[PDB]
């Protein structure tokens, strides 16, 4: 053997690492993550909520599936340098406020908040370490868009929409408009439920979603795609 | 006339040993040397792949005995009867082990994530070996080499009263290597195919595609083998005897054989060649 | 007014400049052209470790040049035996987020950190038998780039919050902080001596800083990108910068300006690690592009280049006695090259 | 840390006991543990060693078959089970913790022991004086040698040296012929060629009283030496 | 407001400017003089015998 008794006893303790290690790692592969993103007072505060420093972590179990979300609105540094740390996570959660179309961005009048969550959106969605991760998009405020939509119109966030200001029109505007910014549509699917605070079936949607992905995912592993 | 065919059958032989042995020894090389075997699918694909190999060593041997007597011994004869019946076994044990192994993947994912790990694949690769092991030692033993005419043949030489086993491999054959597993193999992928259906996703119309051409497949490789092997066994048991049906017979397991095997070329591509993950480690591969 | 210490500033830098090109007399190419050339160097893979799960963030070598720290995006902070591939530790964290990873001089302490902004000192040997958290350094407001030690008390942490710290850690306090930078520091890299660290942002702009006083002596500019590795000459009075523009860039101190760029036509993917040879004749880049290349210090030649790792290496890092190189990439693997 | 040892007792010959070893202060998964008996009148002897885990087990060849060592890792407890007494075994037996990592320390601490009573190729360590006088405030050196080079091929020595005080568990003082161990004075240091070792004490203060006994872990049939006895 | 920042910012230039600096030259020939003197202690830049080497 040509070793010695503490260092045969040490490769002892190696392999019992390496066993803890594995245990560990299989349990971590059972695990799902999701990353949470959200431009302003979007409403993601409220579907954490609804579910249950720099990233704020939240796990829960639903369905036998465990769940890990990770929420980095407080980072405010330079996203492309820790962006590439989510690579491989299951899908992408946005929120997104329905009823930011009115409102204006706090710095400045020039930018409206739609719109600078439409770019958001643009650079998550298309950025080149997220090519293949679904995005499950949750438009909030829905009681919020209801009263605005009717005193003030959506031409003023969409000049070109040219629609009746009832609800479902609007909102098919929007979302619609939403995933138009997918531009790789055959490699990822985008998610849309529209929510509100009184909703009890988001985590369901959530799910959903999840199952759709660990499906599609393992599809690709055994060769079918 | 008779050279004639033996010939085709020898050459079709040579091309189909060839062929499938650079298939396979190309997924072998990709799995367990080029890249890790990092799900329980490359552990099947490889103990698959295996099993085709094992089945496939046993072509050449064919080839000899087409063109002459069995010179090269009874130990031999009982190795490559072992070589082709396990190899036919643990394919088809194979085969249906991934088609369960894709039905938990797609009906019940969450499921999936706690049961399928290399560790049970390995254990199931395992006892998938076993039974085809233990299926394949009555006729690993009872295969002998008996000269007649002064040419040397191995093949299943019994008594009188050990006829009546000849009538068991061949249904064992059917239920064991057809009905057992294509009764699993069909259900897994017809309710794969009605989840996909009620789906919303831009994979579904793919694996749709590629779970019929599998199902296609294996029905066209291994239903006609076994029914004119019921029929031969039919035959045996003198429900239809002649001397002349008895020739169509033999003509169609000639046949059947060779399109039965041509598995062990065509599971490799469908399995493994066509599919985003063995062509990207192809690729990968190709830029070293 | 305003515009008046604008143009005030602006006169400065034209002074700065004006000195600088002063002090060009001849760049360092004309002076070291006769030199004999080092010539291809081939290095072997001697160790591969193996038992990281996810992309290996961070790396760094023990004093005693065998026992190595590994930081990864799995959960955990291995402590490797590079002699023979045993781990020592294994160290599970409370965020699993980690950019960088430390070993204290004196090898007691290591020292982890990543996007919870926080620096977890791990007491390696204690009387219980197994690593402990020490202290949690809080009062960043960013990610933490990179962390080294000082002492068994001291460490310097570089944030993305455009601010290097020094603590003290016995008592959990920001002995001093470093503000000028107007990007987000990337990595530090402090001097033999321990009086200096240069600091290398997103600004394109490295700065050298004093650990006492907290000011910043000199600021180094040139780079058309963020710098992500920096890495002092073992005179320190030179230091070695990586950008994402494909250029690795030497410094000295005492002049004030760059000597010269490591660059090449081929070469497009940012230089992610870099790191010095003992005798500083090779300056070793960890690129973007799954591999890591050698280069001379004197001439712009590149010497050899060690390929072997599938995905980008993301950690370097050359022992005390400069016997071996450690090239840690996002495959999940660690590599012993000499 | 507290190795407090249960059992003992009066035992009639070819009886069989238990010893109980419990853990607090430390994590008793990762350390590997021994057991070390020490006679009435006489030196140490190794008994049974089992690593973390229980991954492997190792006995001397007095105790083998006899003797069982087991190990609860849930309960922090530690346990011997001897069967087949006999009175070469009635004596304090000692419950050692040891981990086994690159510059680890094994052997580090020791419990305060356990009486065992009983009615009516391996490596050979002498210490030749066995009892020398000494001076407060002088210098003193403590020879052993070896029966074979306990130098192996990583350049790692394996010797060890334990100070057992009157009334007193054995304490370590050096591993590895250079190490100093944790807590004990700097005043002690180690050295030795390979085959013969000694131990320099600088100053020699009332603590430093007792029985000196230089132990082996090159081969695991490990052997403690006869001891030398320091008395003013 | 921002114009303190402006003027620390030009304070800190200040403090840069008045910096001495030696001509490249001479730093460039101690750079050379250094890698000259610890050129055999580097074991990369000339690899030792392999018996010397521990990763063999
Ligand atoms: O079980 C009794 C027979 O049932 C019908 C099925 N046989 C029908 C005859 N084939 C000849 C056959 C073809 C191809 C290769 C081959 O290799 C050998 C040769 C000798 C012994 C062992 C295997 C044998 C084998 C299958």
């Amino acid at each position: 053997c040509t070793l010695s008794a503490e260092d045969k006893a040490a490769v002892e303790r190696s392999k019992m690492i390496d066993r803890n290690l594995r245990e560990d790692g299989e349990k971590a592969a059972r695990e799902v993550k999701l990353l949470l993103l959200g431009a302003g007072e979007s409403g993601k505060n409220t579907i954490v909520k609804q579910m249950k420093t720099g990233i704020v972590e939240t796990h829960f179990t639903f369905k036998d599936l465990h769940f890990k979300m990770f929420d980095v609105g407080a980072q405010r540094s330079e996203r492309k340098k820790w962006i590439h740390c989510f690579e491989g996570v299951t899908a992408i959660i946005f929120c997104v406020a329905l009823s930011d179309y009115d409102l204006v961005l706090a710095e400045d009048e020039e930018m409206n908040r739609m719109h600078e969550s439409m770019k958001l959106f643009d650079s998550i969605c298309n950025n080149k370490w997220f090519t293949d991760t679904s995005i499950i998009l949750f438009l909030n405020k829905k009681d919020l868009f209801e009263e605005k939509i009717k005193k003030s119109p959506l031409t003023i966030c969409y000049p070109e929409y040219a629609g009746s200001n009832t609800y479902e029109e609007a909102a098919a505007y929007i979302q619609c408009q939403f995933e138009d910014l997918n531009k790789r549509k055959d490699t990822k699917e985008i998610y849309t439920h529209f929510t509100c605070s009184t909703d009890t079936k988001n985590v369901q949607f959530v799910f959903d979603a999840v199952t759709d992905v660990i499906i599609k995912n393992n599809l690709k592993d055994c060769g079918l795609f | 006339i008779q050279t004639n065919g033996k010939l085709l059958l020898a050459v079709f032989y040579c091309l189909l040993f060839v062929f499938s042995l650079l298939g396979n020894s190309l997924v072998i090389l990709v799995l367990v040397v080029c890249k890790k075997l990092r799900s329980i699918t490359d552990v099947y694909l490889l103990n698959l792949a295996l099993s085709d190999l094992l089945f496939v060593f046993s072509f050449p041997f064919q080839t000899y005995y087409l063109l002459d007597q069995w010179v090269f011994g009874t130990v031999m004869c009982k190795v490559v009867s072992g070589f082709y019946y396990i190899g036919f076994y643990s394919s088809m044990f194979f085969i249906t082990l991934m088609s369960v192994d894709r039905y938990l993947a797609v009906v019940h994912a969450v499921y999936a994530l706690k049961v399928r790990t290399i560790r049970m694949g390995t254990t199931l690769c395992l006892a998938v070996w076993l039974t085809a092991i233990m299926a394949t030692i009555p006729l690993l033993v009872f295969y002998q080499v008996a000269s007649e005419d002064g040419v040397l043949q191995c093949y299943s030489f019994y008594n009188q009263q050990t006829l009546k086993w000849k009538i068991f491999t061949n249904f064992k054959m059917n239920i064991l290597g057809l009905l057992i597993p294509f009764t699993i193999f069909m259900f897994c992928y017809i309710k794969i195919l009605h989840q996909l259906k009620r789906c919303q996703n831009h994979n579904k119309t793919k694996a749709i595609r590629l779970v019929l051409i599998v199902v296609i497949a294996s029905l066209l490789f291994w239903v006609p083998f076994n029914v004119v092997l019921f029929l031969t066994s039919l035959h045996s048991m003198h429900i239809l005897d002649g001397c002349s049906i008895s020739q169509q017979l033999t003509y169609a397991t000639h046949v059947t054989e060779i399109i039965s095997f041509t598995h062990c070329c065509v599971n490799p591509v469908i399995y493994a060649f066509v599919g985003e993950k063995f062509k990207k480690h192809l690729s990968e591969i190709f830029q070293k | 007014e305003l515009d008046q210490l604008r143009q005030e500033a602006e006169q400065l830098k034209n002074q700065i400049r004006d000195a600088r090109k002063a002090c060009a007399d001849a760049t360092l190419s004309q002076i070291t052209n006769n030199i004999d050339p080092v010539g291809r160097i081939q290095m072997r893979t001697r160790r591969t470790l193996r038992g990281h799960l996810a992309k290996i963030y961070a790396m760094h070598w023990g004093t005693d040049s065998r026992l190595l720290v590994s930081a990864s995006q799995d959960g955990k902070l291995i402590i490797w035996d590079s002699y023979t591939t045993n781990k020592v530790h294994a160290i599970p964290l409370r965020s699993s987020w980690v950019m960088t990873c430390a070993y204290a001089p004196s090898g007691n302490y290591v020292a982890c950190g990543g996007l919870d902004n926080i620096c977890s000192i791990y007491n390696l040997k204690t009387r219980e038998g197994n690593v402990r958290v020490s202290r949690e350094l809080a009062g960043h407001t960013g990610y933490l780039s990179c962390c080294r030690f000082l002492d068994d008390n001291q460490i310097v942490t570089s944030s993305g919050d455009t601010t290097c710290a020094l603590w003290d850690i016995e008592t959990g306090q920001q002995t001093t902080t470093f503000t000028g930078h107007t990007g987000d520091v990337m990595s530090l890299s402090l001097a033999p001596d321990t009086r200096l660290f240069v600091s290398g942002a997103c600004d394109a702009s490295a700065k050298l800083w004093d650990v006492r006083e907290g000011m910043c002596r000199q600021t180094f500019t040139g780079h058309e990108s963020d710098i992500n590795a920096i890495c002092f000459f073992p005179n320190g009075n030179a230091f070695a910068t990586g950008s994402d523009d494909a250029t690795c860039r030497l410094f000295d101190l005492r002049a004030d300006q760059e000597l010269m760029t490591y660059s090449h036509d081929n070469i497009i993917c940012g230089i992610t690690s870099v790191s010095f040879s003992k005798s500083g004749r090779l300056l070793l880049a960890g690129y973007d592009d799954f591999n890591c290349n050698v280069w001379d210090a004197l001439k712009a030649d590149r010497a050899g280049v060690l390929a072997g790792h599938d995905n980008r290496v993301s950690c370097l890092g050359v022992t005390d006695d400069g016997m071996a190189v450690a090239t840690g990439s996002w495959d999940s693997f660690l590599k012993i090259w000499n | 840390v507290q190795l407090v040892e249960s059992g003992g007792g009066l035992v009639q010959p070819g009886g069989s006991r238990k010893l109980s070893c419990s853990a607090s202060g430390f994590a008793f998964s990762s350390f590997g543990m021994h057991w070390v008996r020490q006679a009435p009148e006489k030196g140490l002897e190794w008994v049974a060693y089992i690593s973390s885990g229980s991954g492997t087990i190792y006995y001397a060849d007095t105790v083998k078959g006899r003797f069982t060592i087991s190990r609860d890792d849930p309960k922090n407890t530690l346990f011997l089970q001897m069967t087949s007494l006999r009175s070469e075994d009635t004596a304090m037996y000692y419950c050692v913790r040891s981990i086994y990592y690159y510059g680890s320390s094994p052997f580090d601490f020791w419990g305060q022991g356990t009486t065992l009573t009983v009615s009516s190729s391996d490596i050979v360590m002498t210490q030749a004086t066995s009892s020398v006088p000494v001076t407060p405030g002088e210098s003193v050196s403590i020879s052993c040698r070896s029966s074979k080079s306990l130098l192996h091929s990583n350049g790692n020595t394996y010797l060890y040296w334990f100070l057992q005080r009157p009334g007193q568990s054995p304490q370590l003082l050096i591993y590895r012929m250079s190490n100093l161990a944790s807590g004990v004075p700097d005043r002690f240091s180690g050295s030795g060629s390979g085959t013969a070792f000694t131990l320099t004490i600088s100053r020699l203060e009332a603590e430093d009283v007792g029985v000196y006994y230089c132990m082996q872990h090159l081969e695991y049939p490990l052997t403690f030496g006869a001891g030398t006895k320091l008395e003013l | 407001a921002s114009i303190a920042q402006a003027r620390k910012l030009v304070e800190q230039l200040k403090m840069e400017a008045n910096i001495d600096r030696i001509k490249v030259s001479k730093a460039a020939a101690d750079l050379m003089a250094y890698c000259e003197a610890h050129a055999k202690e580097d074991p990369l830049l000339t690899p030792v015998p392999a018996s010397e080497n521990p990763f063999r």
